[PDB]
């Protein structure tokens, strides 16, 4: 096995650490791979791919409630977009840390459209999450003009060895009178107590929505998140019903048809 | 940038480490 | 060095939905722990069929030589080998024994799938490894399956018998729900014992209640980690 083989293995593993474990998986591959310079120059990529994929949530200073480290954020140079507070930043991948923050210009036509849904997400996301964090940014892409809302929401406790984390991606590209609707929702569950049990689920989400007042279309889009993502959970909670009292009760018995532990001399008659 | 930085896994229990191991078996190519 | 204990704590983290891609990127990433990777890091259970005695058999790192597998009903290798590691008559008898007592284990919890048993002698006595492998039937559209690996090391009146035990359990399905569900990984726990040996309590006994009494625990651990556990935890995402 070669270096650049060795290496890419490197990076791909950094980049499936699950939630909350990034720096446990980067040491062990450190460690594995022995060579800093090897993967300084070939896993470069792996710290920014992770945290854009992750939707990390970054604190700035000086202001409240966080922004989403995202791909749709990212400026280049090391520096990333906050949409909401109008302001660029730097950050390090490594230390997961923001600095720097400066005025950035943030004009735009998309720009009352991008704070009205802003503005109600953001209060979708105080309701619904308990930790939640959301960044939407508004851009022209192929000329067309998108929404795109981004929601994180984790929970870490590293010290009952579980951590959790929801992503999703609300993408509305607007042409009037009708808006389309693309998602992606995400959750992963790590437990790790004498164990590694995982679970990681996404569904699509394509849809479409009547486009009218920015205040109003912000709603109808709130309104369309709310009920997929409600869905989506419910769709959760019933496989899991449907995981306990069929399959797994199928796999195995608790005791044999006897209702007694096994007579093991018997057995061996 | 540093990696020294970046703590840090203490490393979990492994209770498979310890099993008793069967030595001296060909690997496969 | 310690690239074992990191390989380990790795084999933790990543994914378990790719547990196997994720064993052979680590072995090729550190080439010189192929064998200690091997044999400390557990892997779904395969099925092979012993066309000889017309059974199943499963496959794993303990019934391995070079890239052949030893069936514990023909006691052969497929591929055959010239000098396959094979178990003395005394510990072949008994593992003939061990598959015979926990085929009926196997029927009588799991009411189907598939098991083997597969002995080899230590200095002071012996171990084995005893595997269940059992698929679910598919319906209402999940997909189940079970792994049981059963690592036992006796110590030769009375003997005393460590069992490392690990379940593996895996659960998916793709309705529309939902989109794709995949809820998977495994548990692992370890037990120690003395028991008196004797003509109504002999070897099998003993760690047949052994693993009957762990597999038990774990089955009920299992649901509480699986359905209770990650689900409060997905509940509070929320």
């Amino acid at each position: 096995v070669s270096d650049e083989e060795k290496v890419r293995i490197a990076a791909k593993f950094i980049t499936h650490a699950p939630p909350g474990e990034f720096n446990e998986v980067f040491n062990d591959v450190r460690l594995l791979l022995n060579n800093d310079n090897l993967l300084r120059e070939g896993a470069a990529h792996a710290f920014a791919q992770y945290n854009m994929d992750q939707f990390t949530p970054v604190k700035i200073e000086g202001y409240d409630d966080q922004v989403l480290i995202t791909e749709h954020g990212d400026l280049g140079n090391g520096r990333f977009l906050d949409p909401r507070n109008k302001i660029s930043f730097k950050f390090d991948h490594l230390r997961k840390e923001a600095s720097d923050p400066q005025p950035e210009d943030t004009e735009s036509a998309l720009k009352q459209w991008r704070d009205a849904c802003d503005s109600a997400l953001r209060a979708y996301v105080k309701d619904h999450y308990p930790n939640g964090f959301c960044t939407v940014y508004g851009k022209s892409i192929d000329g067309q003009q998108t929404i795109i809302a981004c929601i994180e929401s984790h929970q870490f406790q590293p010290k009952n060895f579980w951590n959790g984390r929801w992503r999703s991606e609300w993408k509305f590209t607007i042409t009037p009178p009708t808006a389309q609707v693309a998602a992606v929702l995400k959750i992963q569950v790590h437990y790790y107590e004498d164990g590694n049990v995982q679970l990681v689920s996404h569904k699509d989400i394509q849809d479409s929505v009547q486009v009218s007042s920015d205040v109003q279309t912000a709603k109808e889009f709130i309104k369309i998140i709310e009920n997929a993502e409600n869905e989506y959970q419910t769709a959760i909670s019933e496989n899991y019903q449907t995981m306990s009292d069929t399959t797994f009760k199928a796999l195995r018995r608790q005791l044999p048809v006897t209702r007694t532990k096994i007579d093991w001399n018997k057995i061996l008659s | 940038v540093n990696f020294d930085d970046i703590a840090s896994s203490e490393n979990l229990l492994h209770l498979t480490a310890n099993r008793p191991k069967m030595p001296g078996r060909r690997l496969p190519g | 060095d310690q690239q074992l204990d990191c390989a380990l704590d790795l084999m933790r983290r990543l994914p378990p939905q790719q547990i196997e891609k994720n064993l052979s990127d680590l072995i090729d990433l550190v080439p010189s722990l192929c064998e200690d990777l091997l044999s400390s890091v557990d892997q779904p259970l395969k099925i092979a069929r012993d066309k000889v005695v017309g059974k199943d058999y499963l496959l794993c790192d303990y019934n391995r030589d070079g890239d052949s597998y030893r069936s514990p009903w023909s006691n052969k290798y497929d591929p055959p080998l010239e000098d396959g590691a094979m178990p003395s008559a005394r510990l072949r008898k008994l593992e003939v024994e061990a598959n015979n007592a926990f085929d009926q284990y196997r029927d009588l919890y799991f009411e189907g799938g598939v098991s083997s048993v597969y002995l080899w002698d230590l200095d002071h006595g012996f171990a084995g490894v005893i595997l269940i492998k059992k698929a679910g039937d598919g319906s209402k559209k999940i997909k189940g399956c079970w792994d049981s690996i059963h690592v036992v090391e006796v110590q030769e009146r009375t003997a005393h018998y460590k069992l490392t035990s690990t379940v593996m359990l895996w659960l998916q399905t793709n309705k529309t729900g939902s989109g794709t569900m995949n809820l998977g990984g495994s548990l692992t726990r370890q037990m120690e014992k003395d028991e008196t040996v004797s003509d109504s309590s002999p070897h099998i006994a003993n760690i047949g209640r052994l693993v009957e009494d762990m597999e038990n625990k774990i089955r009920s651990t299992l649901n509480e980690i699986y359905f209770g556990k990650t689900k409060d935890i997905v509940n509070g995402l929320r």
